[PDB]
């Protein structure tokens, strides 16, 4: 489709990120943050980004 | 910060229920937050 | 009075099992949440649906 | 036990005879004179009530009003017995000095009344109080006293005032009071409504599950507000302003 379903975006170029509703941080105490998976893979991804664009 | 809208009293006084997931004034019953 | 029909009678030994009614009871109006899903929470021992 | 709906307002005593008239322009009826003698009550601090429900708030400490009329010999001097019993004496009360002291009030020593808070919310256009009260007769025994009652009950005498006033009657029971209150010490006796008097409307509900009757009766306070715009603003006092209880200290006055 023109409008909605083009062949190009089917290729990524840049990542939404979603809302921490969407990732809730689980906190015991005031120090004591439990961050959930999806944060940890969207870090990752970002520091495999820069690392790309500093070799880059 | 939650004060009470009717006794308008400071500090406020505040007893959470929390087996009914609510927040009630422990003047005048009323409920201020809930969930 | 009388009973018109005679009754099988005598001891036996019996048992008595871990299920209780008071550990199975359980009610619920309103209460806690999930952080999540923001739904009623699960377990009797955690007041849930 | 009766829901009073009220009005509240005030006047300086340079409009009082102007006001009368204009009062009775409108009933149709004279003014009368009256008096009384309120004592306050509270309960005895040296008894610890720990039958509070301090985890669920069943109830809360309140205090008590014993009311009584007293005659008017007590309350006119050697110079006013010339001038007849009637409303104009209350133009010579403007001074803080008054015929009754401290120890006439002790040699006395009825109505029993207790109140609460009036309603809550914001969509009250009158004040709505309630208010339960008893009457006692008399009494005997070798210590028949109102002081010595009190304190077989538990309560203790805190302080005491004295109001003098004119009531108007008009229709559908409404009374409409003009008052001036005298709060008395051994240290002496003060005015608190200083130059001026206080005004209050009011009518009473016996039973407060009839709503019918509450709503006509809202509605006769608000038609009578609505005649006198323009001399005199009744407003609703403030509702923190009417409680009563132990816990929190403020007299309305």
């Amino acid at each position: 489709n023109e409008v909605f379903s083009r062949p190009e975006w089917m290729i990524l170029t840049c990542l939404p990120v979603p809302p921490p509703p969407v990732r809730p941080s689980i906190s015991f105490n005031e120090s004591q943050r439990g961050e959930d998976d999806l944060t940890f893979k969207l870090a990752d991804i970002l520091k495999a980004n820069i690392s790309l664009e500093t070799l880059e | 910060v939650l004060t009470c809208p009717e006794c308008k009293v400071y500090p406020p006084k505040i007893v959470e229920r929390f087996s009914e997931g609510d927040v009630v004034c422990a003047l005048c019953g009323l409920v201020l937050s809930d969930k | 009075k009388k009973l018109m029909a005679q009754i099988f009678f005598g001891p036996t030994y019996y048992q008595r099992l871990r299920h209780m009614v008071d550990d199975k009871i359980h009610a619920r109006a309103r209460g806690p949440m999930q952080v999540l899903t923001r739904q009623p929470v699960e377990g009797r021992s955690r007041d849930g649906g | 036990m009766v829901q009073q709906l009220s009005l509240f307002g005030s006047i300086g005593d340079d409009g009082y005879d102007l006001l009368i008239s204009t009062l009775t322009t409108i009933s149709g009826n004279p003014p009368l004179l009256y008096n009384s003698l309120c004592t306050v009550w509270k309960p005895n601090p040296s008894y610890d009530v720990e039958n509070v429900n301090s985890r669920n708030q069943l109830v809360e400490p309140n205090r008590i009003k014993l009311s009584k009329e007293v005659p008017f010999s007590y309350l006119i001097d050697e110079t006013m017995m010339d001038k007849p019993l009637n409303f104009r004496i209350l133009k010579s009360f403007t001074n803080d000095k008054i015929p009754l002291n401290y120890a006439m009030t002790r040699n006395i020593l009825w109505s029993l009344q207790i109140s609460d808070i009036p309603a809550a919310g914001n969509n009250r256009s009158v004040s709505m109080q309630t208010i339960a009260e008893t009457i006692i007769l008399s009494s005997a025994g070798k210590n028949s006293s109102v002081s010595s009652l009190m304190n077989g009950l538990g309560y203790v005498f805190e302080f005491q005032y004295l109001t003098i006033g004119v009531k108007f009657f008009m229709k559908h029971g409404l009374i409409l009071e003009l008052q001036k209150i005298w709060q008395i010490e051994e240290a002496g006796n003060s005015q608190i409504t200083s130059g001026g008097f206080l005004l209050k409307a009011y009518i009473n509900v016996s039973r407060g599950t009839d709503i019918d009757r509450i709503n006509y009766t809202e509605t006769a306070l608000m038609n009578l507000k609505k005649e006198l715009q323009g001399y005199i603003e009744l407003s609703v006092p403030d509702r923190q302003s009417m409680d009563s209880r132990v816990a929190h200290g403020n007299i309305l006055i």
